[PDB]
């Protein structure tokens, strides 16, 4: 947050930091999706991978919950993606 | 003398600038962080295959390659962290070369996957040296053109000697 | 007779597979060297002596916790200067025949290896050769059948639990370099799968994970991996560069004045590699 | 029996206060330490240890090393081991410790202004001239003597930030090490073990990755990356009564320690120097 | 290339 603030005392700096993190994350997520597009998804998730995902999500949620913090079309689409609401369009 | 070494430094900068477009590679995003991978040179490997690559040395003259950088205006007495950064850079270069030599075979299978050609024994070393030289160019960009005619620094020279001894021994160990 | 009809008795059992090695030449008496540890009912199915002799590995315990849980772990006996085949801590099914000198050791141990490693062709070859070698019928046949039955009993004890662990959801293990940004890790999980069920159990008992996520808490035992796995098998190699110095102080004045009774850090190199996950304690 | 127990040269100049000074015996050991084990533990969260290097027949190179006393949850100040002069006053609760200890810390970090402030404050103690000034003289002289002893400039190729792969550039941990006092530098050398040891073109690696971190804040029991390393630690009562009189017990235990492993030590043509 | 050298 301080490194980003170097570029200014932006009003929504916390939201901005979260957005930048999630955007850098989505870049590599698009990379993975491109790598896997050709492959065929299954009707249901791989159970082992699903367990790993749940277990790691536990820790991720714990950390980001412990750290409490403080022009609409594309903005809201991307924000919905950030919040993982896959109903985004 | 060390003036010739300054000439060497300028020449390596200009010659890197030259070949990075004579052969249009500039894989300039990479560094010495760890062992390089063919995944970042696939096309560069294809272009390399267009030339016979046996005109390369098994060993690396880590000494002469890095000594020119040691010539800088350390007398400014403002950034000794610059000298410490140089020490870090040289040590990490030595580690990079040592790991490349130790796992040279592993890279050989990597580049067997990527462009399975007889010249791979030289392509591995060419990738190593070219990524290293891109890192050298980036380091030159980072530092300032404060090269003096002559400058003594016993500590840096000693670090160079001791690390490069390991580097040369490792490269020599590449038997065949 | 004294005992109740049948009524399988209960006693201790030597657990290391190699304890069953005996000279097929009945006229030649032989005793295998077994460490007493073999008689501990634990996950180890190899005694310390055989482990060190054949795999270059030594057992070790890692306290874990409030309630101090003890996690089994093995450690390197590999020196710093060992190279090539010497670095194969546990050979794969495609290399054990070479790493282990079948010619130099006893036929019974060769059969044991061809059983552990799923080499049915070699097992059958040995069985037929023993059928047509020496006084097979008299006692050599019974000795061979006893050794084979013991090995098969151990393997049948291990493999079902190993498969259940493989498909298990609550307990998950991943033998690879947790530093995914590395090249010496590879498809460590695939190689572990290639290994036999009993071999997989041994690997689990020996190699501790770099990290361990219990429910919601994660413990990082290392910021690095002390061993790797490739096609050759379990390799005592540093994934990133120079080998770790292994003094091997045992087995195969002012300084002390200051350094009288004084806590000393061991120079041993334990086995840390991969990721492990568990729900609840299950202990 | 020279007592090098720095932080035990503390006298409760206040009459109502008595300083027990219950600190470790090893201070009477003529070692490279200038602070014995209990002071080290209390004020730096370090436990003294020794790491043998060559121990075959009589070559007994036993490099010293201390251990983290920081779990895998502490952060920032809680994790800093040896704070820099810029932040030690904040990391240490100087106000919560005796003024003599504060003076010792200020001398160690060369906070002469704080030293002057402390003696000025002591000026206004009831028995100031009688014995407070004597205590000041004793403590100050002892601390100054220790500091001069540590400082090598008074009357070798160990690099601490030169191990860090993946670092962008710069190092500078050795810069801050230089900025430290002679006592602090000697403490760092004595407690922190270089991850690599090169002797006359012969490199030994002790860890596959350094355990400590050095930055502007000082010495930190942090990791170069990723999460922190796991680092765990009569009045007869009713509960103390035990019930009726009536599992790798047979195997040794590998310590769950986090020794200070960081840096590269380079040794020139000199052989296995054992003096 | 092992002979062209
Ligand atoms: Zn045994």
């Amino acid at each position: 947050r301080e490194t980003f603030n170097v570029f200014g005392p932006f009003k929504q700096i916390d939201f901005m930091v979260m957005f930048v993190i999630k955007f850098n994350f989505l870049c590599d997520m698009r990379n993975f999706a491109k790598l896997i597009d050709e492959l065929v998804p299954n009707k249901q998730p791989n159970m082992r991978i699903h367990s790993v995902l749940v277990m790691r999500d536990k820790i991720v949620k714990l950390a980001f919950s412990n750290l409490q913090f403080q022009n609409t079309k594309h903005l809201q689409r991307l924000i919905m993606l950030m919040n993982a609401n896959y109903n985004v369009i | 003398s060390k003036d010739i070494v300054n000439e060497k430094l300028q020449k390596i900068i200009v010659v890197t600038d030259g070949m990075k477009r004579l052969y249009e590679y500039c894989n300039c995003k990479n560094s010495l962080e760890t062992l390089p991978s063919a995944a970042n040179y696939g096309s560069l490997l294809k272009r390399l295959n267009l030339y016979n690559l046996d005109h390369i040395e098994m060993n690396v003259n880590f000494y002469e390659l890095l000594f020119p950088l040691t010539l800088y205006n350390d007398n400014d007495n403002s950034d000794k962290t610059l000298s410490h950064q140089l020490v870090n850079y040289i040590f990490l270069a030595s580690n990079y070369f040592q790991n490349c030599a130790k796992n040279f075979n592993y890279m050989r299978e990597t580049f067997n996957v990527f462009g399975p050609f007889k010249q791979i024994d030289f392509m591995v070393m060419f990738v190593i040296k070219f990524n290293f030289l891109c890192d050298m160019r980036n380091f030159a960009k980072l530092i300032d053109e404060l090269v003096p005619n002559k400058q003594p620094n016993m500590r840096i020279h000693s670090v160079l000697v001791m690390r490069d001894k390991i580097v040369k021994l490792a490269f020599s160990n590449l038997q065949f | 007779l004294v005992p109740v009809g049948m009524a399988p008795r209960q006693m201790r059992v030597n657990r290391c597979i190699f304890a069953s090695i005996v000279s097929f030449d009945a006229c030649i008496t032989y005793k295998s060297p077994c460490s007493p540890d073999a008689y501990h009912d634990d996950g180890w199915f190899i005694c310390n002596n055989h482990l060190i002799k054949r795999f270059k590995m030594s057992k070790m315990v890692l306290p874990i916790f409030d309630n101090q849980f003890k996690m089994t772990i093995a450690r390197h006996l590999v020196g710093n200067k060992e190279r090539g085949i010497k670095r194969i801590l546990i050979p794969s099914a495609t290399n054990y025949q070479d790493v282990f000198n079948l010619n130099s050791m006893m036929q019974a141990e060769q059969l044991i290896f061809h059983l552990i490693y799923n080499n049915e062709n070699a097992v059958n070859t040995i069985c037929d050769n023993l059928k047509y070698t020496e006084g097979f019928t008299s006692n050599t046949q019974r000795v061979i059948h006893s050794v084979y039955a013991t090995t098969k009993s151990i393997l049948d004890t291990t493999n079902p639990n190993t498969f259940c662990s493989r498909v298990s959801r609550d307990e998950l293990r991943f033998f690879d370099v947790t530093n995914a940004r590395a090249l010496r890790g590879g498809a460590g999980d695939q190689l572990f799968n290639n290994y036999s069920g009993f071999l997989q159990n041994l690997i689990r008992r020996a190699v501790a994970p770099e990290y361990l996520q219990i429910d919601t808490e994660e413990l990082r035992f290392r910021n690095c991996a002390t061993c790797i796995i490739d096609e050759t098998g379990l390799v005592a190699s540093v994934p990133d560069g120079p080998e770790l110095y292994n003094p091997i102080r045992s087995s195969d004045r002012e300084l002390d004045r200051t350094l009288s009774g004084y806590e000393e850090y061991p120079t041993y190199v334990p086995l840390f590699l991969g990721y492990q996950i568990i729900n609840s304690e299950n202990n």
